[PDB]
């Protein structure tokens, strides 16, 4: 069981990501492209990084998409969170 | 003369190469021809002697008959295995160190770490000029050359690389020189590149199958001073069969966790023995004798041994092998002690091993 | 941040490419400084915020600890969670781990004898093995040979590998010394 | 040909009950078990067999004296005075034994050879008793699976 | 088996709905658009 465990969390980590849940088919029409969204487009590191920003700047230097994040977070309201969709999803057709 | 023997050199260097798996199979057969004669080795007696029996007499002289074959065998298959599989890892190795010269700066921006016995023997094999012998790659000194040249000194990369400073200026120019034969021997120690050859012996001393066979060739030479040496030869088994290889990765696939499995069994007897100490040494009379006592636990090592020997190797546990409890003080002392060194170290302990060879398995 | 998103929304312009590399060097070095996180905006689209990561904060995001706990987070969001708490869990993380790396930032404020050993084991017996030939007294070895025979072929062929074995063994010897001259 | 030789002798009859692993499908079910991996069983007896000659060659050329089997002080019944002997010895007594080879041999405390005896048997139990018989508990279960 | 047949009934009713046997894959394209089908659309206790 522990070893299912550990593969099943492999497996999902691996073929789907972390924040959109999105599965990697879509993004590997790209070479490299779930790699890519992974690691500079949904990086949970970065989300973390930016609730940090967004804690240490100060309420009223926040800009208006800071200020906007800030208030859902306050009252804890997780609609923000892109939830399948992204950026490539959204623009298919300008992006290519 | 100075090509025919080069010629005889390079057959006898093919065939070798080209029979090191058959002569490799053969001296496993050998050797278990050898232990299969050595069943019938007897001890007649002090100076006490080893004989072979045997109602035909025909043993001992095929005994030495095959311990020699299998000596012969074994070089064979040493120089077999330098002939074949030398090359490809010294290939291995050049490409390495070429890809690390030319794509890391491994000796121009960084240094290793010099405790990497690999990196610090590489050093050698830069400066030769017998460098790609066996990677294709004949330009990696002009590669670096390019790469790092201007920013890091022009000199001071050709120093690194050991290239040609100025001569091949004047050969692109004007100069002359005078031809030699390959029958002068001199000729032929200069031909002879001595650092880079060095670095090659160094490689494969260092390699862990050339290594393996070296130990295979001495206990083949120790197997004439005492013929039981050949016994040592039947662990051979795990590499020459790679069947055997699936049964045996059951045990190697999950082998530090068996190790940590024996450590903490270890650490759970010495407890258990610590408790004993304290409490229950009345208990651990190991003897008949009314009159002389064979006190096992009077001392702190000698309990632990008794813990981890008799007790580990009993089926019930260390209550099978001391003093009954029944009518005593500590009665359910005991009960509870010897219930729980059962269930820990021979039910639970000793099914973490099962549990890790079948997971291994799947 | 400006060429970033400049460029990141307009994928195709050549103008912007062409200008793009004329800020490589300053590019480069703020790229581990540039958070990119994507959100869906009070525009009801999906939007993609460039913010500043501090040195410190990747500092202590990288530490081991800190990976390890990033590790069991998931796990256990993986296996015992559902996507109906996954965003609020995650959260529950990130306040954790930031309150716990701004905690390490502020309370952090500003072997190679055996392996030199075995290299000069194996340089001592490599020298010897080829002081044979270092010796120039290959004189005698010719007088041999001047009776060529494929015997005398075929034994000096087996003397060349002999001789290697014999260093090998050497070599190991050696290593056993230095080992036991080490521990004591 | 065993129906013909049963009126000759009755108890040929007996191997006609071998004929329920043909006749019957649900007992192959159980039977495929051990089966499947089949040739892997064979070769962890020969394994086995292959290290229990090793303990047996390390016993005759170094535990000899612990192998005496007798209990009449006059005439000994050693056991490992001969290889074939004390393989035999190793293979049967000391495999079929719970502990391993050292439930049945001479007690090795007070003697020169006392913790080498001491390794000797636990290696023993640890290598042949505890993980050579969980690889055919191994195979089984993973042919069930 | 039964550590693996619980699994299976877990997985299924995580990944398809019960009613209509539509995966979670076509119901997630609006956010917890599977959740709101398998609560409010298709539930077996609305049914029931
Ligand atoms: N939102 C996400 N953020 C980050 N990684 C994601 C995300 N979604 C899926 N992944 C994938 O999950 C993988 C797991 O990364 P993880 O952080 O466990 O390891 P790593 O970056 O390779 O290094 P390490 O664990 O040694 O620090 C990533 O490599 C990536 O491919
Ligand atoms: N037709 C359906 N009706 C209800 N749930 C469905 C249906 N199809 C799929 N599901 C999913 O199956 C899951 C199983 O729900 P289930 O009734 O077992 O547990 P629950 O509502 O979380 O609470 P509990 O079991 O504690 O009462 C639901 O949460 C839902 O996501
Ligand atoms: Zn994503
Ligand atoms: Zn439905």
């Amino acid at each position: 069981e522990l070893r299912d465990q550990q593969e099943q969390v492999k497996e999902d980590m691996e073929t789907k990501c972390f924040i959109c849940g999105i599965g990697n088919d879509y993004f590997d029409t790209v070479p490299h492209g779930f790699e890519t969204h992974t690691l500079q487009e949904h990086n949970l590191a970065n989300y973390l990084f930016f609730l940090m920003y967004l804690i240490n700047k100060d309420e009223t230097e926040h800009t208006g998409q800071e200020s906007y994040v800030w208030k859902m977070y306050q009252e804890r309201c997780w609609e923000f969170f892109p939830a399948g969709d992204c950026f490539r999803k959204q623009y298919e057709d300008q992006l290519n | 003369f100075w090509k025919k023997i080069i010629a005889y050199q390079q057959k006898l260097l093919n065939y070798f190469a080209r029979n090191f798996y058959n002569m490799r199979m053969l001296a496993l057969f050998v050797a278990f021809a050898i232990n299969f004669i050595l069943l019938f080795y007897k001890v007649s007696t002090i100076a006490v002697h080893y004989v072979l029996e045997e109602s035909s007499g025909y043993m001992e002289p095929t005994l030495r008959i095959l311990a020699i074959l299998h000596t012969v065998i074994s070089f064979f298959c040493i120089i077999g295995y330098y002939c074949l599989k030398v090359p490809l890892v010294i290939f291995k190795r050049e490409k390495e160190v070429a890809r690390k010269l030319e794509f890391d700066g491994l000796y121009i921006t960084e240094q290793p770490s010099e405790d990497d016995i690999k990196g610090q023997w590489d050093r050698l094999v830069i400066n030769t000029q017998s460098f790609p012998n066996n990677y294709w790659d004949k330009f990696v000194k002009r590669k670096v050359m390019d790469k790092y040249g201007e920013f890091y000194g022009r000199d001071r990369i050709s120093e690194l690389l050991g290239m040609d400073k100025a001569a091949l200026d004047f050969s692109d120019a004007r100069e002359k020189k005078k031809p030699k034969k390959d029958s002068s021997l001199s000729a032929v120690l200069n031909s002879i590149d001595v650092k880079y050859q060095m670095w090659k012996l160094g490689v494969v001393f260092t390699d862990n199958s050339f290594l393996y066979l070296a130990w295979y060739m001495t206990m083949s030479v120790l197997g004439h001073y005492n013929n039981f040496f050949f016994a040592a030869h039947l662990l051979d088994i795990a590499m020459g069969f790679k069947t055997l290889r699936t049964i045996l990765s059951s045990v190697t696939h999950n082998g530090k966790q068996l190790v940590l499995t024996v450590g903490l069994l270890a650490v759970v007897v010495y407890l258990y023995t610590v408790v004993a100490f304290n409490f229950f040494r009345k208990f651990y009379n190991k003897s008949e004798d009314g009159d002389t006592p064979d006190m096992k636990c009077d001392d702190m090592l000698t309990c632990y041994m008794f813990h981890m020997y008799v007790g580990v190797r009993a089926g019930g546990g260390i209550g099978d092998e001391i003093e009954d409890p029944a009518g005593d003080e500590y009665e359910i002392y005991r009960i509870i002690f010897d219930i729980t060194f059962f269930f820990f170290v021979i039910v639970i302990l000793l099914a973490i091993i099962q549990g890790l060879i079948i997971d291994a398995f799947g | 941040v400006l060429l970033t998103n400049l460029s990141e929304h307009m994928p195709n312009d050549t103008r912007l490419q062409t200008f793009l590399e004329l800020a490589e060097s300053v590019l480069n070095y703020f790229q581990p400084f540039l958070g990119r996180i994507e959100i869906m905006g009070s525009a009801k689209r999906i939007e993609r915020v460039y913010f500043e990561i501090s040195e410190s904060s990747r500092t202590q995001w990288e530490k081991p600890q800190v990976k390890e706990s990033k590790r069991q987070f998931i796990f256990d969001v993986v296996n015992e969670g559902g996507e109906k708490e996954k965003m609020e869990l995650f959260v529950n993380f990130c306040e954790d781990t930031i309150f716990e790396m701004q905690l390490a930032a502020q309370i952090s404020e500003s072997s190679i004898l055996t392996v030199r050993s075995a290299l000069f084991a194996l340089r001592y017996n490599i020298l010897t093995l080829m002081r044979m030939l270092s010796l120039k007294s290959l004189k005698k070895q010719m007088k041999k040979v001047k009776k060529m025979t494929v015997k005398d072929m075929v034994t000096a062929f087996f003397s060349s590998y002999w001789s290697i074995f014999m260093t090998l063994l050497h070599f190991v010897a050696s290593v056993f010394r230095g080992f036991f001259r080490i521990i004591c």
